[PDB]
């Protein structure tokens, strides 16, 4: 028995109406739970067979049936309902669960800050080049960084990470760093990083030139 | 209050076996079934395997049948999950529940994999109203790494990505803190890295 859960993310204000559905492949009866999952924290049970409330579990969340489809509700969003939920049949062996619904709170756009860092002084005498890009305090997560050499557009040789909604300010910071070797980060001047973003009206360049103190 | 704590994680050789196991407080096992659920990168919930400790009854998930057992002691008050053939998609956080599934413990973390430990190198991102600065925390197996600044004097601001798998097969990540351009003369900045799994543990001043 299959469980097709929708959407697969959501932003939402505090006091929304937000509503996730979960579609069984076939009839699982009531036999339906729906599970809250923190990053690093353990699966907390919010609603069992289908309708009713785990106890201590706040009232703005509610479940519902309606033959295959089943639905999460939360009433009222509380700044603490941030997270991700998991619909789970248990009708038959195996229960399963389905690909989960991430929900992050909406906030006003936010331009993100750059910075770009050279390699240290300590890596290049290993014979490594990683130069950084960050971006901080942005929203919505949506960004596009570029990566210029000599004005020279890089491709498949950087990576990036995205942190998660920060707890105050419920912005992100992103971090791309681009890694050459010594010997080809040596054969280069102008280092760039270009970001493109919502709250930017127009990309934005910071860049060093190599070897400057 | 009821609790279930999971242990025995760690890093493994693909081929190899590992035994978790599941400690339970505030109810007996006796009285319930006890499953266990696996979290696998960007896999979503899996469930793994369940028992009744009364009688012993067991099922699987087909993917698991034969070479994992799962098994409980009542008179510990705890159940175990034998895994044996391991394989990279093993590779997983492991919950213990109880019976819908009230109770779930925070999970244990096995990696199967070839690779040896490293310990990460640790590098500055020096300091060009406010600024940035931060650390990079390049070449470790397995995760995790921590990151802290002036030994959790420091949290305001901080911002530490998730980890990269580099080409190499080595983790990468960075961490920034946005600080007082004013302070950047005066105040001393330290990332603090661990890196348990090979028993790392580096300072790094982060100096303008």
């Amino acid at each position: 028995i299959q469980m097709t859960q929708s959407p697969s993310s959501l932003s939402a204000s505090v006091g929304d109406r937000v509503t996730i559905t979960c579609r069984a492949s076939q009839d699982v009866n009531t036999a339906v739970a729906w599970y809250q999952k923190k990053p690093g924290k353990a699966p907390k049970l919010l609603i069992y067979s289908a309708s009713f409330l785990e106890s201590g579990v706040p009232s703005r969340f509610s479940g519902s049936r309606s033959g295959t489809d089943f639905t999460l509700t939360i009433s009222s969003l509380q700044p603490e309902d941030f997270a991700t939920y998991y619909c789970q049949q248990h009708y038959t062996t195996p229960p399963t669960f389905g690909q989960g619904t991430k929900v992050e709170i909406k906030r006003t756009v936010a331009a993100p800050s750059v910075a770009i860092f050279p390699p240290s002084d300590e890596q290049l005498k290993s014979g490594t080049a990683s130069v950084v890009c960050v971006l901080n305090n942005f929203y919505p997560r949506e960004a596009k960084v570029q990566w210029k050499v000599d004005n020279a557009l890089q491709s498949g040789n950087s990576q990036e990470s995205v942190t998660e909604q920060d707890s105050k300010d419920s912005t992100y910071a992103l971090f791309s760093v681009l890694t050459l070797s010594k010997a080809d980060y040596e054969k280069h001047k102008v280092y760039a990083c270009e970001v493109t973003h919502q709250g930017l009206s127009s990309p934005v360049t910071k860049s060093f030139n190599r070897g400057e103190c | 209050e009821v609790q279930l704590v999971e242990s025995g994680g760690g890093l493994v050789q693909p081929g190899g076996s590992l035994r978790l196991s599941c400690a339970a407080s505030g109810f007996n096992i006796k009285d319930t079934y006890i499953h266990w659920v696996r979290e696998a990168p960007g896999k979503g919930l899996e469930w793994v395997a369940r028992i009744y400790p009364t009688n012993g009854y067991t099922r699987y998930a087909d993917s698991v049948k034969g070479r994992f057992t799962i098994s409980a002691d009542t008179s510990k008050n705890t159940a175990y999950l034998q895994m044996n053939s391991l394989r990279a998609e093993d590779t997983a956080v492991y919950y213990c529940s109880r019976w819908a599934m009230d109770y779930w413990g925070q999970g244990t973390l096995v990696t199967v994999s070839s690779a040896s430990t490293k310990g990460p190198s640790v590098f500055p991102l020096a300091p060009s109203g406010t600024a940035i600065l931060g650390c990079l925390v390049k070449d470790y197996f397995p995760e995790p790494v921590t990151v802290s600044w002036n030994s959790g004097a420091l949290t305001s601001g901080v911002h530490t990505s998730p980890a990269v798998l580099q080409s190499s097969g080595l983790y990468m990540l960075a961490s920034a803190v946005t600080v007082p351009s004013s302070s950047l003369g005066t105040q001393t900045y330290i990332c603090n890295v661990n890196h348990k799994p090979s028993n790392t543990k580096v300072d790094k001043k982060v100096e303008p």
